[PDB]
C-alpha cells in the first residue's frame, strides 16, 4: 500500500463545455440597447463541474476485486431478499455471499508491505489472477 | 618494483605455485564444502612488449570522398581507403559517417491525442459568434464595467486581458456583477475547443490578429441599464494541426448554430524514422549499384554481388544468433521492430 | 538523501566537457597522436563539432571509443552491444542514454513569441491557474505550445545530449586503453619506475549554480598480507601503490 | 441537503478497456471494414495519410464484449502486418532518436553488411572503396501507418559522407610479422553469408490457392534444405533496379527485415524430384506424400498441441530448429530459442 | 445455463520466423554439410525439382518466398601490397 | 425522457497522464521554479519537510503537452538527484521492511565490509574485536525527500549489540592440520580492496 | 543490533490520504459559522 | 487559503485540501553509514589479545 | 534476539534452510546463484514482513 | 595581477598578451605528405 497519486483533481464537464448560460442583451454606450440579437447565451463564472478521484477509485476496485471477494466466508454475510444456495461448496453460494469493501479499503495498512492475516491461510492459487490456470482455460476456449 | 610486488602478490606466481603443495592439495579436495580460494591473491600482469606501438599513430582515421555523385534517386561515394605500413585494419571497425537534412513531412505525428485542450469535451465549442448571435463565457470578475471596458484595479489591456486562464477561486455562488470574457468573432471559423490552437500575437499570450490590435468590446445586460458583462471579441489565426472533425453537421460553409455540434477527434499517431540497422540506406544485391572494394594496384573488384542474395535479412538473422535483439543500440539504429503481444492476440 | 560518494548513485557524469592530462609540466598523455583531438580527452562537443560526435548524441567518437574499450575491450574490431554478463548495473553501456528533441527556433521563426507560464493557456477553463487547484477560466484556443509537426510546423532547432547515471568515467593507464591485466603495461614501464613524475590534470565542466565536487579515483593496488604465526597472533602488512600511506 | 448527494456514475475499467481496443485494434482494421465520413473531404489516394486518418470505423467492431473470455487474435487482423503500428517499440524509439519534430538535421553511422568484407582483415596498401546510397524515402524511411512518403511530402538530403576506420596500435614488428603470414595463400581468409541461400520470389495471384514451382534439372550437391514464407506484393519493393516507380508503401519490409507474419496461411507442401520421386518418401510421415502444415476439423486426430497444426509438421519444425523430437517433446533451452525461432513464436489458439 | 449451441475454432500464429525443411535424412542438424547433400545420388547426377504449395486464399497479390539453402562462400587472397583477389563459390545454385 | 440522457464528459487517459507528470516530475522540480503559498505559514528552513511540502508548483510546467512525441529528460531535472524519490523501489522496500509506522523497535544484522578482514580465515586464539557505530540520523537514515532529519525530529537509540559467528563443524584432525599449514608464511592469506584506489 | 527508532513526524510512507479520499478536494464538512 | 483571517467564516468554505508529499524513511542499502570506516578517529579493531 | 532477516524466523532455521538448499551458511550469507534458486526453492519464495 | 584603471561609464576589456613561443616545425617526408609539430610555451594548448 503506497497509496495513490491523486495530487491533481479530476473533473468531468458538460458536453457543450458550459450549461448554465444566462440570456443577455447587447448594449451600446449611460447605455443604450443594441439591435446583434435580443437573446445571446453567456455563461457567467466558471463552468459546471463534477469531481472524481480517479486513482483512488482504481486502487479500490483492485482491492475489492482481488482481495475482498476472496476473504474467508466467515467474514461474509448473506444478502437480504435474495435466494442463495445451502451448499457452501457451490458457485451460487460463493457468488452471492456479500462482503463489505470497508474490510479491504484503500486505507488498509497504509504504507506497509503486508499480507492480510486473514488471507495467509487462504489458498493463493484459487484465483482469477492465476496466469497458469487462466491460460489453460483459454486454451480450451471461452 | 620487484620485491614488494612479489611479496604482496601484485605480481609473480599464482596461488597454486606460491602456496605449499599440501595446502593446494587440501584446497582442491575441500573445495565443494569449504573454500579457501578467496583468501589467496592471484596476480594478473599485462604484457610489456610486442603488443602496442611506442610510435606516433592515430587510432582513428577519417577519409574524405575522392569522388561524389548526387543523383536523382541515389548517391555515390568514392574513397581511398589507405592502410599504412605496419598496420592492419579490421573492416568491422569501419563505417560511413553521414550528415544531411530530413523532412518527415506533414504526416508525421509522434504521438496519440492532442497537444491542445486535451481536457475539453470533444464536442464543446469555443466561445463564438454567428449570423448576430453569441455563445460564450465570462469567467473574470471585475470591479466595474465602463465604456472603457472592465476595471481591474485601472482598466484591462484588451490585447490580452482578460486571460481565459483566469476564473474565480471559490466553488460556490459569489454573485458576479461585473464580468469579463474573451470571444471569437464571426469572422473566425468555428472549431471545437479540443485541438484548437492559435499562435500568440504578443508577449502576453494574446492571440488577437494584428492588422494594429483589432479587439472590440461588446457590452451585455439582462432584461437601470448597466452592462453586467463585457466580452473582448477578436479574430485569431485558428488552426487544428493535430485533430480532425469526427462529426460534420453540415456541408454548408460559414459559421452557424449548426456547427456548434461539430466534434473533434485526435489524428492517428504516425511515427517516421530510419529503419532498424539502417536497412535500405545502402544498396546491396543490386547489379546496377554494386559496391566496390579494390586495390588501386589491382583495380579488380573484390566485391561481387547477386540480385539473388539477401544481405539485409542475413544481417538481421546474424544479429539474433549472436546477441539479444531486445537491446537497443543507437549507433546503428539497432532497435528491432516489434509489436504488443496484447494487440496481436486479444486476451 | 542518497549519498553518491558512498552508495554509487552517481548522476552528474553528463556535465563533463573535457580532460587534459599532463606529466612533468610538458608531456601530454597519452599524446602519440592517438586521439582525434590528441591534446586532450573531449567528452562531448557542441554543434560546432558535430562531425566528431557519435551514437546520435553529443558524445565524441574519441570518448565513446575509450569508454567502450575501458569497460569491455570493445572498439578495435567494431562496436556492438557488450555481453550482458559484462554489462552490469554500474557499467557504461547499460547506463548510456542518448537523447534528442526539437524546439522552436527563436531566431528564425518570424512569428515567434516569448510567452511564459503566467500567460500560457492550454486547457483554460478546465484547469487551475498556476496551481493544482480547482478549475477556472474558460474554453479557448490554446496559445501554447508551438506546433513542431504538421503543414504548419514552426522553424525548429535540434538539441542533443545524454545521460550516463550510476557509473564512473574511466581512463585506464594502458597503452591501448584495453584491459590486459590488473598490473598494466604502462604501470610497469621503466619510465614510470626509474623516476618520479609530477602530474597535472585539467577538467572542464558545465557550470552549476551550486558548490560541487570533482571526485577523482586514482586506481592502484590496495593490498594486505596476513600472517598468523601463533595462537592469538595476527600480523599484517599493508601496501598501497602507488600513493603509499 | 436532505437525502443523498448528487452523483454521476461511470465505469472506469470498462472505459479504459474500450479505449485500448479502439485505439489499438479497431483503427487498424482493414479498410474494407471502414467507411467514408459524411460532409468531410477525403483524399482519393488510399496510400495516403489523409485517407487512413479520415476513414471511420465503428467501435462496435472491436468492443469490450468482443470474444469475451478468449485468447484469440481477430481473424480480420491475422493477415494485417502487425509491425505497422504505433505500439512498435523499435520503430517508436528510432523515431524519438531523431526527435519529436518534422525537421531534422541528422548525423548517423552506417555499417558495412556485405559478408565478404564485413569482418575482413585488410593488409597494407591503398584501396578504392565505393558505395551507393538510396534516396528513396519509401526505402530509407519507415512509418507506422505505412503511408506513401513520396506523395506524403517526406524529404531527405545528404550533405556529407565520411569514412571512418579505427586501428589497433599494434607493435610494428608484430604487425609486420602478422602481415607476412597472412600473405600466404594457406593463410587466406574466408567467409560465408549467414543466410546462405539463393532467394526466390514467386507470385501468388489474388485468390490463388495452388502454387506450383519448377526448377529445371540441375546439380544438387551440398544442398542444405528449404526455408519459406509468404509476403505481400505491396510490401515488397522491387529490387531488380535502382528505383521502383510502383512502390507506394513505407511500412515494415519482411523480405529485408524479418517481420514475417503470414506463416499460418500455408496448407501443405509437396516435394518431387525428377517428376516421379517423392521426397522424403520412404513412408516417413503420417501423410507420406507431402508435408501437411495444418488440417481442418476433418483431420483433427492428426493434429497436435491443441491447435490445427499436424503432428508431422510439429515434429519437423522441432527437429529442424532444435533437434527435439525423437526423444520426447519439451521446451527448448532458451539460448537455442531465439527471436526468430519457431517455438518462441508459436501461438496456438481456440 | 442459457449458453447457445456452439462450435469450436482452432488456429495458430507463427510470426517472425521461417518454415523449415532440412535436406537431412532424419531432419536433424548433424552439420552444415548435410548427409543428403553429400549423397552420391545427388552428386553423380543432375535432378529436376518440382514443388507444390497450397495456401489459404488472400484477396490480394502475394508472394511465395523460397530460400534455397546453400553455401555462399568467399576466399580472400592478399599476395601483395594493395592487392585483393577473391574467389566466390555458391553451391548449389552457382552464379 | 425525450432526447438523449444527461451526460458529463471527461478525458480519462489525459487525466491519468497528467497526474503522473505532476506527481513524479513537477513536484521534484527545483525550488527556484517554485513559489510560496498565500496566507499559509511555511517554514524558513528550506532543508525542512514543511518547506518542501508547502512550496507550490505550477502544473503547466510539466503538463501533458510537454515535449510531445519526444524521449527527453527535462533539462531542469538532469542535475537533480534521481534517487531522492518516492519511486525508488530500493528505498521504498527498505522503508516497508521496518513497517508503516513512525515508531519502530528494530532488529538488524550488520556486515563487516573492511577488505582486510571481511573474508579472512581466523585461526585459533582469542581476539579483541571492536567497532564504532554512527548515531547521526542524517547518516544512518535515508529519506526520499532528503530533508534534514536532525531538525525534522528523527531519532535513534541502540539498546544492544551482539556478535555472531558460525563455525563449520570441521573434523578436529583436519582442522588441526589446516591450522598448521596456514601458520606458515608461505601460506599467508592476502586480500585487496575491490575499489583499489586513493580517493580525492 | 537491537534498538528503537523514531522516524519522526515527516515520515509518510505513501501518496494521497488515508481520510475521505473520495471526497472532492474543496468539498467541506457539514459546518456552522457566525 | 481564501483568507489569512482566523475563525470560521463563509470564506473558509472555499478552502482546498491536498495530500502531503510522500516521504520514505529507512536505513540505507547495505546499512551504509552505520559503521565507521576510513576514519582515523573511529578506527575499528581486530587484534590478538596476545 | 534469536531471530534474523528482519522477521520472526530464527537464526538456526535460516541457517539450516540456506545450507540444505544451497550449501550457503558457513562462509557467510548471500543471495544464491539464480540457477540454484528455482521456482520451488527456499530463498526465491522467502518473504519477510513487518 | 592587479590592474588599476581610470573609470569608464561603459563596459570595457583589459586585454592581456602573455608573450611566449608559438612555433611550428614542418616535415615533408614524401610526395603529398605534410606533417606538423606545434609547440606553444609557455601556455601549451
Amino acid at each position: 500500500n503506497h497509496g495513490t497519486e491523486d495530487e491533481l483533481p479530476n473533473y468531468c464537464f458538460p458536453l457543450g463545455g458550459v450549461i448554465n448560460t444566462e440570456t443577455l442583451t447587447k448594449v451600446k454606450p449611460g447605455w443604450e440597447k443594441d439591435a446583434f440579437s435580443d437573446k445571446n447565451e453567456i455563461r457567467v463564472g466558471n463552468n459546471f463541474a463534477m469531481e472524481i478521484n480517479l486513482n483512488a477509485n482504481l486502487w479500490r476496485n483492485f482491492l475489492y476485486s482481488n482481495i475482498a471477494l476472496y476473504l474467508p466466508d466467515k467474514l461474509k454475510y448473506s444478502p437480504s431478499n435474495v435466494k442463495i444456495s445451502d451448499n457452501p461448496n457451490t458457485y451460487d453460494y460463493m457468488n452471492k455471499r456479500v462482503v463489505a469493501p470497508g474490510l479491504v479499503d484503500c486505507y488498509i495498512n497504509l504504507g506497509a508491505r503486508w499480507s492480510l492475516d486473514y488471507m495467509d491461510n487462504v489458498n493463493p492459487f484459487n484465483h482469477h489472477r492465476n496466469a497458469g490456470l487462466r491460460y489453460r482455460s483459454m486454451l480450451l476456449g471461452n | 618494483m620487484m620485491p614488494q610486488w612479489s611479496y604482496m602478490h601484485i605480481s609473480g606466481q599464482d596461488a597454486s605455485e606460491y602456496l605449499s603443495p599440501g595446502l593446494v592439495q587440501f584446497a582442491r579436495a575441500t573445495e565443494t564444502y569449504f573454500s579457501l580460494n578467496n583468501k589467496f591473491r592471484n596476480p594478473t600482469v599485462a604484457p610489456t612488449h610486442d603488443v602496442t606501438t611506442d610510435r606516433s599513430q592515430r587510432l582513428t582515421l577519417r577519409f574524405i570522398p575522392v569522388d561524389r555523385e548526387d543523383t536523382a534517386y541515389s548517391y555515390k561515394a568514392r574513397f581511398t581507403l589507405a592502410v599504412g605500413d605496419n598496420r592492419v585494419l579490421d573492416m568491422a571497425s569501419t563505417y560511413f559517417d553521414i550528415r544531411g537534412v530530413l523532412d518527415r513531412g506533414p504526416t508525421f505525428k509522434p504521438y496519440s491525442g492532442t497537444a491542445y485542450n486535451a481536457l475539453a469535451p470533444k464536442g464543446a465549442p469555443n466561445p463564438c459568434e454567428w449570423d448576430t448571435h453569441v455563445f460564450g463565457q465570462a469567467p473574470y470578475s471585475g470591479i466595474n464595467i465602463t465604456k472603457e471596458g472592465i476595471q481591474i484595479g485601472k482598466y484591462a489591456d484588451k490585447t490580452f486581458q482578460p486571460e481565459p486562464q483566469i476564473g474565480e477561486s471559490q466553488w460556490y455562488e459569489t454573485e458576479i456583477n461585473h464580468a469579463a470574457g474573451r470571444v471569437l468573432k464571426k469572422t473566425t471559423p468555428m472549431k471545437p475547443c479540443y485541438g484548437s490552437y492559435a499562435k500568440p500575437t504578443n508577449e502576453n499570450g494574446g492571440q488577437g490578429i494584428l492588422v494594429e490590435s483589432q479587439v472590440e468590446m461588446q457590452f451585455f445586460s439582462t432584461t437601470n441599464l448597466t452592462p453586467k458583462v463585457v466580452l473582448y471579441s477578436e479574430d485569431v489565426d485558428i488552426e487544428t494541426p493535430d485533430t480532425h472533425i469526427s462529426y460534420m453537421p453540415t456541408i454548408k460553409e460559414g459559421n452557424s448554430r449548426e456547427l456548434m455540434g461539430q466534434q473533434s477527434m485526435p489524428n492517428r499517431p504516425n511515427y517516421i524514422a530510419f529503419r532498424d540497422n539502417f536497412i535500405g540506406l545502402m544498396y546491396y544485391n543490386s547489379t546496377g549499384n554494386m559496391g566496390v572494394l579494390a586495390g588501386q594496384a589491382s583495380q579488380l573488384n573484390a566485391v561481387v554481388d547477386l540480385q539473388d542474395r539477401n544481405t539485409e535479412l542475413s544481417y538481421q538473422l546474424l544479429l539474433d544468433s549472436i546477441g539479444d535483439r531486445t537491446r537497443y543500440f543507437s549507433m546503428w539504429n539497432q532497435a528491432v521492430d516489434s509489436y504488443d503481444p496484447d494487440v496481436r492476440i486479444i486476451e | 538523501g542518497s549519498i553518491p560518494y558512498l552508495d554509487g548513485t552517481f548522476y552528474l557524469n553528463h556535465t563533463f566537457k573535457k580532460v587534459a592530462i599532463t606529466f612533468d609540466s610538458s608531456v601530454s598523455w597519452p599524446g602519440n597522436d592517438r586521439l582525434l583531438t590528441p591534446n586532450e580527452f573531449e567528452i562531448k562537443r557542441s554543434v560546432d563539432g558535430e562531425g566528431y560526435n557519435v551514437a546520435q548524441c553529443n558524445m565524441t567518437k574519441d570518448w565513446f571509443l575509450v569508454q567502450m574499450l575501458a569497460n569491455y575491450n570493445i572498439g578495435y574490431q567494431g562496436f556492438y552491444i557488450p555481453e550482458s554478463y559484462k554489462d552490469r548495473m554500474y557499467s557504461f553501456f547499460r547506463n548510456f542514454q542518448p537523447m534528442s528533441r526539437q524546439v522552436v527556433d527563436d531566431t528564425k521563426y518570424k512569428d515567434y513569441q516569448q510567452v511564459g507560464i503566467l500567460h500560457q493557456h492550454n486547457n483554460s477553463g478546465f484547469v487551475g491557474y498556476l496551481a493544482p487547484t480547482m478549475r477556472e477560466g474558460q474554453a479557448y484556443p490554446a496559445n501554447f505550445p508551438y506546433p513542431l509537426i504538421g503543414k504548419t510546423a514552426v522553424d525548429s532547432i535540434t538539441q542533443k545530449k545524454f545521460l550516463c547515471d550510476r557509473t564512473l568515467w574511466r581512463i585506464p593507464f594502458s597503452s591501448n586503453f584495453m584491459s590486459m591485466g590488473a598490473l598494466t603495461d604502462l604501470g610497469q614501464n621503466l619510465l614510470y619506475a626509474n623516476s618520479a613524475h609530477a602530474l597535472d590534470m585539467t577538467f572542464e565542466v558545465d557550470p552549476m549554480d551550486e558548490p560541487t565536487l570533482l571526485y577523482v579515483l586514482f586506481e592502484v593496488f590496495d593490498v594486505v598480507r596476513v600472517h598468523r604465526p601463533h595462537r592469538g597472533v595476527i600480523e599484517t602488512v599493508y601496501l598501497r601503490t602507488p600513493f603509499s600511506a | 441537503r436532505v437525502g443523498n448527494n448528487f452523483a454521476m456514475e461511470i465505469n472506469l475499467n470498462a472505459n479504459l478497456w474500450r479505449n485500448f481496443l479502439y485505439s489499438n485494434i479497431a483503427l487498424y482494421l482493414p479498410d474494407k471494414l471502414k467507411y467514408s465520413p459524411s460532409n468531410v473531404k477525403i483524399s482519393d489516394n488510399p496510400n495516403t495519410y489523409d485517407y487512413m486518418n479520415k476513414r471511420v470505423v465503428a467501435p462496435g467492431l472491436v468492443d469490450c464484449y468482443i470474444n469475451l473470455g478468449a485468447r484469440w487474435s481477430l481473424d480480420y487482423m491475422d493477415n494485417v502486418n502487425p509491425f505497422n503500428h504505433h505500439r512498435n517499440a523499435g520503430l517508436r524509439y528510432r523515431s524519438m532518436l531523431l526527435g519529436n519534430g518534422r525537421y531534422v538535421p541528422f548525423h548517423i553511422q552506417v555499417p558495412q553488411k556485405f559478408f565478404a568484407i564485413k569482418n575482413l582483415l585488410l593488409l597494407p596498401g591503398s584501396y578504392t572503396y565505393e558505395w551507393n546510397f538510396r534516396k528513396d524515402v519509401n526505402m530509407v524511411l519507415q512509418s507506422s501507418l505505412g503511408n506513401d512518403l513520396r506523395v506524403d511530402g517526406a524529404s531527405i538530403k545528404f550533405d556529407s559522407i565520411c569514412l571512418y576506420a579505427t586501428f589497433f596500435p599494434m607493435a610494428h614488428n608484430t604487425a609486420s610479422t602478422l602481415e607476412a603470414m597472412l600473405r600466404n595463400d594457406t593463410n587466406d581468409q574466408s567467409f560465408n553469408d549467414y543466410l546462405s541461400a539463393a532467394n526466390m520470389l514467386y507470385p501468388i495471384p489474388a485468390n490463388a490457392t495452388n502454387v506450383p514451382i519448377s526448377i529445371p534439372s540441375r546439380n544438387w550437391a551440398a544442398f542444405r534444405g528449404w526455408a519459406f514464407t509468404r509476403l505481400k506484393t505491396k510490401e515488397t519493393p522491387s529490387l531488380g533496379s535502382g528505383y521502383d516507380p510502383y512502390y507506394t508503401y513505407s511500412g515494415s519490409i519482411p523480405y529485408l527485415d524479418g517481420t514475417f507474419y503470414l506463416n499460418h496461411t500455408f496448407k501443405k507442401v509437396a516435394i518431387t524430384f525428377d517428376s516421379s520421386v517423392s521426397w522424403p518418401g520412404n513412408d516417413r510421415l503420417l501423410t507420406p506424400n507431402e508435408f501437411e502444415i495444418k488440417r481442418s476439423v476433418d483431420g483433427e486426430g492428426y493434429n497436435v498441441a491443441q491447435c490445427n497444426m499436424t503432428k508431422d509438421w510439429f515434429l519437423v519444425q522441432m527437429l529442424a530448429n532444435y533437434n527435439i523430437g525423437y526423444q520426447g517433446f519439451y521446451i527448448p533451452e532458451s539460448y537455442k530459442d531465439r527471436m526468430y525461432s519457431f517455438f518462441r513464436n508459436f501461438q496456438p489458439m481456440s
